[PDB]
């Protein structure tokens, strides 16, 4: 990108004379002989001679870059390496050659974290093309070089050479190591995710809004990782990646925050929360500013759909349902609250208490104490909630479950008979 | 037209690169992705069962 | 002049349908890779 | 007497808020004059699917026309999206007022 | 001025008319809330907050209003009970 064309611009605007360095005692003369013939090489590789173009250059290449440790020649030999180091396709059979194995890939980590951010961007290429395949990057070969080189968050921090440069690479990445799972889910990557939590919050600026873009391909792959999606519910800033994402006017990010979002299917009861209150609002509010491609508002919706479904999963109708209305009685929400009480018995009441009436038919004659029980403490809290509702309930067969078990053998279930009993005669008389 | 034009035929040429290239990229990536994870936890199943079919031989 | 942004919105059409068959098919590749490794790790277990 | 206090207590701070609340009503005079003139005018524009940029047509004086690239400008910038919108005269048979 | 092209297409949604419902129902917000400060006398996201604000008056105007009514029911119960 451009982070990637400002340093390779950077790295190709010096040049190093490597046969004076190496007149100097710090190379050899035959390193100076191939890199003057490493044009020759790359002539050939265009040729179609893959032994004189990659083969040896890639063992001359490692040799070049260990022996020249100063950031001012390895810019030059970063610049002459980045064709074979840029991708497997770039010069496809030194690539090859370079990322075939275990120990091939693991040969370029002493090249790489080598001089400045210009000769960087192609370290980091080339550390996430041997990271790509999982076995090229063993874990000593490379999450814990990863780890322990702190030369990523240096590149990241490095804020005077741009605003995304280093961040750009960074992310670029990232995303392509997200293939690998070991990479994606290293502690290293998650090490630098709750160091990034502040720079997911705000993206004013224009360019932070392709940082912002960098920031939800790495939701993304977080996404992909299960210890990645660990770290980002101990990562903060969702729930204000949740208010910029409602204050997104790119279209573009606000779907891919939405998406990411979707990919959350796992709880994570704090973003889930969070989310609850941003479905009565920001989920409501994208869904009246649709915008951009129709898939995503498609996507959109269904993410809504999926958050109403999520919300009150655990204070669902799902229990009242299995209590009241199964049949045999359980815990109800309109038991745990009396709000929730009178909500229920809303429902029930509709004709002289029909859905309540049922309920009392069913406790009135329950052989079981305990399912009589709970019906009759749910009859006592809807009682309770209306004083009219309570004198309904008296009429119906609530005052008939209320005598059933009212003091018998059973403790709760006589007990729950006279709560119900005395709500509706509280509720009879005023 | 002079300005006017060419800025439109520039907004034009932004959107088909930027617009058009990283919507589609990242599906491509994310769903390619996807794909392998989901087809990798089908062989892994498969490689359980084989596990316990060597063990039973 | 606005023939150029008609053939843009036909481009980027054009890249999201082949975004759309990319997915497809890379699916349809790695069901048969994966299929192939399981036979290869079921070949050295056996080793 | 207990519930009259209450009651002119809670009616004394209403009253309070209520004064600030109507001096940003006043400001939202204007502001929600300017949302219904925006959203009379974009339902009366028309979206380019192709451009990307809703499509706008008026009748405005030839000499004056040359004052609206400040105004397009100013939103443009303030939008800081890199896409620069146009604006052109059309001639045709049509007579404006 | 831009004449009304896509309105005129049709009035039901338009290019951009669910922004224009969405401005019309604060709008009709705004206004109820112009009334209430006018019954009042006051000097006359964001849309929202001032619904809720006037949502608050209202039901802080229906309490006082509900309170002076139980005070009028109690001051008649107890002059009733000083007179018996």
């Amino acid at each position: 990108m451009d982070h990637a064309e400002l340093t390779t611009e950077q790295v190709l605007k010096r040049d190093i004379p490597w046969e004076t360095y190496m007149t100097t005692k710090l190379i050899s003369g035959t390193g100076l002989q191939l890199l003057r013939r490493y044009d020759n090489r790359s002539e050939s590789h265009r040729a179609q001679l893959l032994d004189d173009d990659g083969p040896s250059y890639v063992r001359v290449f490692v040799s070049i870059l260990r022996d020249i440790y100063k950031e001012e020649t390895v810019e030059y030999v970063l610049a002459l390496i980045d064709e074979m180091l840029t991708a497997n396709p770039k010069r496809a059979r030194l690539f090859h050659d370079k990322s075939l194995a275990s120990e091939d890939t693991y040969e370029p980590f002493l090249r790489l974290l080598w001089k400045g951010n210009w000769f960087i961007q192609e370290k980091s290429c080339k550390i996430l093309a041997s990271i790509v395949s999982a076995r090229p990057k063993p874990q000593d070969r490379i999450d814990d070089v990863l780890k322990l080189l702190v030369e990523w968050l240096c590149a990241q921090l490095k804020k005077p050479s741009h605003p995304s440069r280093g961040v750009p690479v960074a992310i670029n990445c990232l995303a392509a190591l997200l293939k690998e799972p070991m990479v994606r889910s290293s502690f290293v990557q998650a090490d630098g995710v709750k160091l990034l939590t502040p720079l997911i919050s705000p993206a004013s600026t224009q360019q932070s809004i392709q940082l912002l873009y960098e920031t939800c391909l790495c939701v993304w792959l977080l996404s992909y990782y299960e210890p990645a999606v660990e770290y980002l519910a101990t990562t903060r800033t969702l729930p204000r990646l949740i208010d910029v994402v409602k204050s997104s006017t790119k279209e573009k990010v606000v779907r891919v925050v939405v998406l990411i979002l979707r990919n959350l299917l796992p709880k994570g009861n704090f973003a889930a929360q969070m989310i609850d209150l941003g479905l009565p609002q920001v989920v409501q509010s994208l869904k009246a500013q649709a915008w951009s491609d129709e898939d995503l508002l498609e996507g959109l919706n269904q993410l809504e759909e999926g958050l109403k479904d999520n919300i009150k999963r655990l204070s669902s109708f799902d229990k009242y349902k299995q209590e009241v209305l199964l049949g045999h009685l359980d815990w109800s929400p309109m038991h745990k609250d009396p709000l929730f009480w009178r909500d229920n018995i809303t429902n029930f009441e509709e004709n002289d208490f029909q859905i309540l009436r049922v309920l009392l038919t069913i406790l009135d004659t329950s052989s079981d104490p305990r399912a009589l029980a709970v019906a009759c403490f749910d009859l006592s809290q809807f009682i309770q909630y209306h004083p009219a509702g309570r004198v309904i309930v008296t009429d119906l067969k609530a005052k008939e479950r209320v005598m059933k078990l009212m003091n018998h053998e059973n403790t709760e279930v006589t007990k729950s008979a006279l709560l119900c009993i005395q709500r509706l005669f509280l509720g009879a008389k005023y | 037209n002079d300005a006017d034009v060419s800025k439109q035929i520039q907004q034009m040429v932004r959107f088909i690169r930027q617009e058009a290239e990283e919507k589609a990229n990242e599906i491509s990536v994310s769903a390619e992705e996807e794909f392998n994870i989901e087809k990798l936890q089908l062989v892994e199943a498969e490689k359980k069962k084989i596990r316990q079919e060597y063990e039973r031989k | 002049g606005i023939q150029q942004l008609l053939a843009a919105e036909q481009e980027a059409q054009h890249i999201v349908a082949a975004a759309r068959n990319a997915k497809m098919a890379r699916l349809r590749q790695a069901k048969e890779e994966a299929e192939r490794e399981i036979a290869e790790h079921r070949a050295q277990v056996e080793r | 007497s207990e519930l009259k206090t209450t009651l002119d207590a809670g009616l004394l701070h209403r009253g309070n808020l209520l004064q600030t609340i109507g001096d940003q009503f006043e400001q939202w005079n204007l502001l929600v004059k300017r949302e219904k003139s925006i959203y009379h005018t974009l339902n009366m524009l028309s979206l380019d699917v192709t451009k990307k940029c809703l499509v706008g047509e008026g009748w405005s004086p030839v000499f004056a026309t040359k004052q609206i690239q400040d105004a397009l400008e100013r939103a443009a910038f303030d939008s800081n999206s890199q896409v620069g919108a146009i604006f052109q005269v059309l001639h045709t048979k049509e007579s404006p007022p | 001025q831009f004449k009304d092209l896509n309105s005129e297409k049709s009035p039901f949604q338009r290019t951009y008319a669910a922004q224009i419902k969405k401005c019309a129902e604060m709008a009709r917000k705004l206004r109820f809330f112009k009334e209430q400060m006018l019954k009042a006398g006051i000097l006359s996201d964001l849309e929202v907050k001032l619904g809720d604000l006037e949502a608050e008056l209202v039901e802080i105007n229906a309490n006082g209003d509900k309170l002076q009514r139980a005070h009028s029911e109690l001051v008649e119960y107890k002059l009733v009970l000083q007179k018996a």
